[PDB]
Order: structure tokens, then sequence, then C-alpha cells
């Protein structure tokens, strides 16, 4: 008459959590070579 | 290369111990407030009005 349930025995254990995130790589020190002189 | 009076900012320095909060109220709401505060059906708050 009494039912028959199915248990899981949950036990405390440490977890980490990390999330992926987008983004674009940029150069470290880019120099836009641009003149300081008018001429040909 | 960096030129004089450059429109592009090199870095941005901001401090936030207070923060301005810019809040937009529609003008018809201010106009119905001006219509209802003049009549007696809505009294001005006073000392607590700024919070």
């Amino acid at each position: 008459q009494t039912p028959e349930v199915g248990i899981v025995t949950l036990e405390a254990q440490t977890v980490t959590l990390n999330t992926e995130l987008p983004g674009r790589t940029n150069a470290f020190r880019i120099a836009e070579v641009r003149p300081q002189v008018n001429g040909i | 290369l960096v030129t004089n009076g450059q429109a592009n900012a090199m870095a941005t320095v901001q401090q936030l111990d207070p923060i301005y909060v810019d809040v937009t109220q529609p003008s018809t709401a201010l106009l119905r407030l001006r219509r209802e505060l003049a009549s007696g059906q809505l009294e001005r708050a006073g000392d607590n009005a700024a919070k």
C-alpha cells in the first residue's frame, strides 16, 4: 500500500563556475605611422 | 602620432563618488502637475520634495 520512491543521496561538494564571454584581440602597441612633414 | 587640439581622446579619467542621474520627464506630465498644484487637489510636498 505504501509507495516506493527513488532517492538520490545529495552530498555537499565544492564547485567552481566560469562563463565564456566574446571579444576581439587587439595588438599590444600599434603605431599608426603618420607624417609630420608636407612633401612628396 | 598625436596632434594639437585633437578631437579623439587619448584616455578617459572619470571619478564617481557622486553620480549624476539624468532623468527625462515628458512635458505633458509637468503641465498636468502645474494644473493640479494650482488647484487644491494636490498639495506641494515641501521638505521631502527633493528626495
